[PDB]
């Protein structure tokens, strides 16, 4: 949950060097996220999900 | 089990770049954290048996709701005996978490438990009530009135509940034909052929006897008293001993009905975030 | 037994207890190369199998085509224009009007057989796109009308080789006469009512324009069942989704086409009978 | 065990004066009675094992009161199910036993005890009733009708109680995400920032997220009778496998909130007594 | 298992089971020397140790800035005139912006270390007085409000080496429009609501001045967490009582001051980042 | 290094300038006695320091070390407060252009970099607030231009791009540890400076033992665009830093 006391942290992607494109090349690039667990990950405390609702 | 030690590591000038990868392969990045910083030895104690297909299945989970009634014998209305058939797609949490993954071998443990209350505004008596529950497998007759032959259980299996005592409960094995429920099936249970009447062969899509367990019938053993008498059996379905296979993507989007139809006006799962905003 | 953190069995029945870039590869008399192929994806790690007697429910001798049907077909070519939201495949349904594939699957009533998948697409390397292929296994997509639920026609919901199309927004079948029947897929839903995002827990690759130009994917045969009716049950299902728009030198009209090859393989049949001549429009 | 015995002793005349010591350093003196004063031996039998901390903390000490009803179908006012976020500040007793410590790693045992009684002049009958006492971990949906989804119990585990039977009990892990439960916590979870809005990083003091461990929702789950009928829930815990660190000195002035406040005119526990009178 | 006064386990889980005047110590380049200085105390017996892998969360390397951070720093004097009752530091909040340690701290997510307080006070053999030194673990103290609980501001409950100092008699905030959200500690219940007397259950000593005027403290590293941010949670806490007034030539205005010398121990530092700005006034 | 990573697909390997790597001071030849302070992981990190833009008509640029990383995290603050301080570095120079840009930098790790003064009228008169810009850095000027100012000299470096400002030859530079962005080739430098000077550890503060200068050997060009503009960055990691002599900060007087 949401929490103050046990906060992640913060990622950010900045630009250390402009992307460069020739000519007669596009100009507005597109990058996708990807995020998974490593080999050391782990979960505990099975609990119910808020993602879905049986409206009435 | 103890999950890997998160070995040690330190400055490296070497030219494997392990960091760089492409996705355009369909492996993910093994990548560790020792690989992109500088890590210190770490003993580790996590596991991940709380996780596991069991751990995350064992709990039982409310599948429906039947309602019998018991009406006085004052009202000529009969009696109401409840027919629910056999799915877990009346609700929606345990269709959710089971419709992670495609199929599924599960032993099933079914649990009862039963409530009462009274109805007409008159304070009367009931003396207590005794419940049949009785399963209907796929063609066995169905019971139309509450004191019928189709009650007498001779090969239908059937619990008799005294309401007050603890609930019911009752283990049953995998009863697929198949090799592993369907919790998704592409396709019909008939082809249209080319030389018949349109209506012949027409059958809904993704519909199939995979799913076809019957139908469980309860009723209120006790004759009619002077005063109407509800109840409202609910069944807790805990899947045992299961094994999971083809997972997929959890659903994101309210259901609808049996299929994976989606309603018209809920397409919006997710909610706003600006772009650059912590 | 006393477990370690005393477990006795008091009933009989077992339910009562307590819990890279060069590719060529070649079936039959077909070859395919590909210069720039990111090596390929055998779905779930197995490659497709011939039936096992341990676990084969039929007794019929099942007629392996072998060569005549491990081929490698090219389904017709679509154009992915900017804006163009996606296509799927049904599989086998795809392969029905294929060569002698189709006939033996037709002809036999019961048929199993995993899959190898190519897909092709080049572009420049002025160009700048993304396609993501999924595999997805028991494809179901969602039905047009918000009035009945399953109400697809098998004439709609196997539209053959030459495919179906994903829609960017929703839009009921309000028809309640005749209605449809049709499916309506959105493409961020995936069809299903999942998201896409997590679409990639299914067997995938992506075609990135900048790195490579195809695709493989070596599809298992899975199945509630050791042999199932082909005519009925399509296994598996192919999705192609493209992950970045496509762009080309400030164009607004740039269009480059997409070609699938599926090869059977190790397909067997059983149950010989009279042909299926299905209704299909 | 058996405590050291009394060793025997006799007249001295040395010049060790172990009487004499100096409470400067934080070293307590370990005299024993056979040094100041002729002692006789004794075999010791008196054991302190009554007074360890399991001993100390082994019985089960109320820790809330939730209210529950099932109101009349006539009346239109909704049911009324109880929400109690997990906490064992409600009270004093087991709060003042446990801040003795500072930090305690301790298993629980939860037992429910639960009461019911009629409420209007109306001597009404009503059927056997059935508790739902649910928990639901911190994130998991908060149920806002006594009949919406989130009843159903999918992962959150969930304990039915049909009054009148054996009081409900079950045992739990130690759950901190920290490795002992914070007694007391001085901080905060935010930290207000030199260049940001007063309001952002305002946190409570001594508030942390430590001791988050979701809430407890408890529902009648019979549908109302005519009569209504109220039930008051009682939650008895008991610390098994309990283990503390960094005693602290108990509590003297009557508590006031979760945290170390106290009330204005609390702060005179003492009571007099002349200086030389026995 | 038949145990000694049948211990059979039914259930998997665990939890279902059944129930001396001379001193000199030298910290890097500071060194403290004093002569009547009454031992040690090694509070609850265990010297400050770096965190050993055995029981370490985080993965980061740690930076132990060794001789830059365990140093002595000396905080601010302090006059005990007759009519003082006491006095509060935090720790680590004490060392904030003192030398290197303060950087460290700010710059860096994580952070666990140990102390070693000096507490300084000499008197004549004609003085008359008695002061106790107490290392209270998480030390909490009461707010002034009786309106709200835990209502205390981080700029007040952190005041740095300045410290804090205990009241003769609680007085509430009565200001409804805005709070001070300040400290209100009463001196003999101890801030916490305790009781003073009693307050020697924690590390403790005693200057007493006839007999010695120093107090050494060593304070491990006490904390539910193996490793804690430093700017949220104060792990110690130092407070100054005494518990008899002073005294002097029947001299009704006595003063003389007290100094505390505190040195980090086996500190070490992970997650480092943009610097912490913290407001603080 | 330490939490920091860096990465270049397109780097023509490294120089260890003189062929030393970076290595903590040996007792063996040990002049002072007190404790040293290894910041270690705290301070040997990559800073980037600021970018830079390399337009056609930009003669150069030149960076005094430490002095550079002495507003950089915590080696500022150890250097400041610690007396006595020795440091390797680890300059990574980074610039990238399209197949399409025509150019090359050289960068050259200048050993007890001195610079001209602008003064005709006197020598060594240059101030230590415009001798330390910082991470700023300095430029080269094209031509010598005499600060004929006699009321208030600016005490102001002008050194020379082709003289490299010490009054030597730019061709001859190469002598130093160098080493070549060519636009063509590759997009990065890196250079592994040993810790070079008559003592085994100096003052940080007055001392600045290396300099990095990057000048442009071929003008940059592309595409017959007359303002053809790419940006250089610099990352500089101390490598075995050690200090000594703590006390008061330096609070030096810089603007
Ligand atoms: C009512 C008393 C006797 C009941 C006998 C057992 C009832 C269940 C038998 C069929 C269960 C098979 C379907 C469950 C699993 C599923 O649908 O995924
Ligand atoms: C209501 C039925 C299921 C209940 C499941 C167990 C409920 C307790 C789980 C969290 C307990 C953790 C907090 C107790 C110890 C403490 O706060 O000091």
């Amino acid at each position: 949950i949401d929490d103050s006391f046990t906060e992640g942290g913060y990622i950010s992607v900045f630009y250390q060097t402009r992307i460069v494109v020739p000519l007669s090349t596009p100009r507005e690039m597109d990058i996708l996220g990807f995020v998974s667990a490593c080999n050391d990950f782990s979960v505990r405390l099975l609990r119910d999900t808020t993602h879905i609702e049986q409206k009435a | 089990d103890a999950l890997p030690n998160t070995e040690a590591s330190g400055p490296t000038h070497s030219k494997e770049i392990p960091a760089l990868t492409a996705v355009e392969t369909g492996a993910t990045n093994p990548l560790v954290p020792s690989d992109t910083v500088q890590t210190r030895h770490v003993v580790q104690h996590r596991s991940r048996s709380e996780s596991s297909i069991e751990s995350f299945f064992a709990r039982g989970a409310c599948v429906t709701i039947m309602t019998v009634d018991n009406p006085a014998s004052t009202t000529n209305k009969d009696k109401l005996f409840a027919v629910w058939k056999i799915t877990y797609k009346d609700t929606v949490q345990l269709r959710r978490k089971l419709e992670f993954f495609t199929y599924s071998r599960f032993d099933m443990e079914l649990t009862f438990v039963v409530t009462a209350n009274f109805t007409e505004t008159n304070n009367g008596h009931a003396l207590n009530q005794v419940y049949q529950i009785m399963y209907v497998p796929p063609g066995a007759p169905v019971p139309e009135k509450w004191d019928d032959y189709t009650w007498q259980t001779s090969s239908n299996p059937s619990i008799f509940y005294t309401y007050g005592t603890a609930p019911a409960r009752i283990s049953v094995p995998y009863v697929g034909i198949s090799n592993a429920y369907s919790h998704f099936y592409d396709g019909f249970s008939k082809v249209p052929l080319k030389d018949q009447s349109a209506a012949l062969g027409d059958s809904l899509y993704g519909a199939a006897s995979l799913n076809d367990f019957g139908i469980l019938a309860v009723r209120v053993v006790n004759d009619p008293n002077p005063t109407k008498v509800t109840s409202k059996i609910r069944v807790y379905l805990k899947p045992k001993h299961i094994r999971v296979w083809c997972p997929r993507p959890p659903r994101a989007v309210a259901y609808y009905g049996p299929g994976v139809d989606y309603k018209d006006g809920t397409l919006t799962p997710l909610s706003t975030k600006d772009l650059t905003t912590y | 037994q006393v477990s370690s953190q005393t477990t006795i069995n008091y009933y009989r029945d077992s339910a009562s207890n307590a819990a890279d870039r060069v590719l060529q590869l070649t079936l039959g008399n077909s070859t395919i190369t590909a210069q720039e192929a990111a090596n390929s994806v055998v779905a779930y790690g197995r490659w497709p199998e011939y039936l096992r007697d341990s676990e084969a429910n039929p007794v019929d001798q099942p007629t392996e085509p072998e060569v005549a049907a491990c081929r490698f077909y090219t389904l017709d070519t679509v154009s992915w224009t900017k804006e163009s939201r996606g296509w799927w495949w049904k599989l086998p349904d795809a392969l029905r009007d294929m060569g002698l594939f189709g006939q033996n699957m037709y002809y036999h009533y019961l048929g199993r057989s995993g899959y190898t998948v190519h897909v092709q697409c080049n572009a420049s390397k002025f160009h700048q796109g993304a396609l993501g292929v999924f595999a997805v296994p028991e494809m179901c997509l969602a039905g047009d009308s918000n009035t009945t639920t399953m109400h697809t026609s098998y004439q709609n919901a196997n539209p053959g080789e030459k495919g179906g199309t994903f829609t960017g927004t929703f839009t009921p079948d309000n028809n309640q006469t005749s209605p449809a029947r049709r499916f309506c897929p959105v493409d961020y839903l995936l069809g299903n009512g999942t998201l896409l995002g997590n679409a990639f827990v299914f067997p995938h690759q992506i075609i990135n324009l900048r790195t490579n130009n195809c695709a493989t994917l070596v599809l298992p045969y899975v199945n509630s069942l050791s042999i199932d009716s082909m005519v009925k049950h399509n296994n598996w299902g192919i999705a192609i989704l493209p992950l970045a728009p496509l762009n080309f030198a400030s164009e607004s009209s740039p269009e480059i086409p997409i070609t699938l090859t599926i090869a059977p393989m190790c397909c067997e049949f059983n149950g010989l009978r009279n042909i299926t001549l299905p209704r299909l429009q």
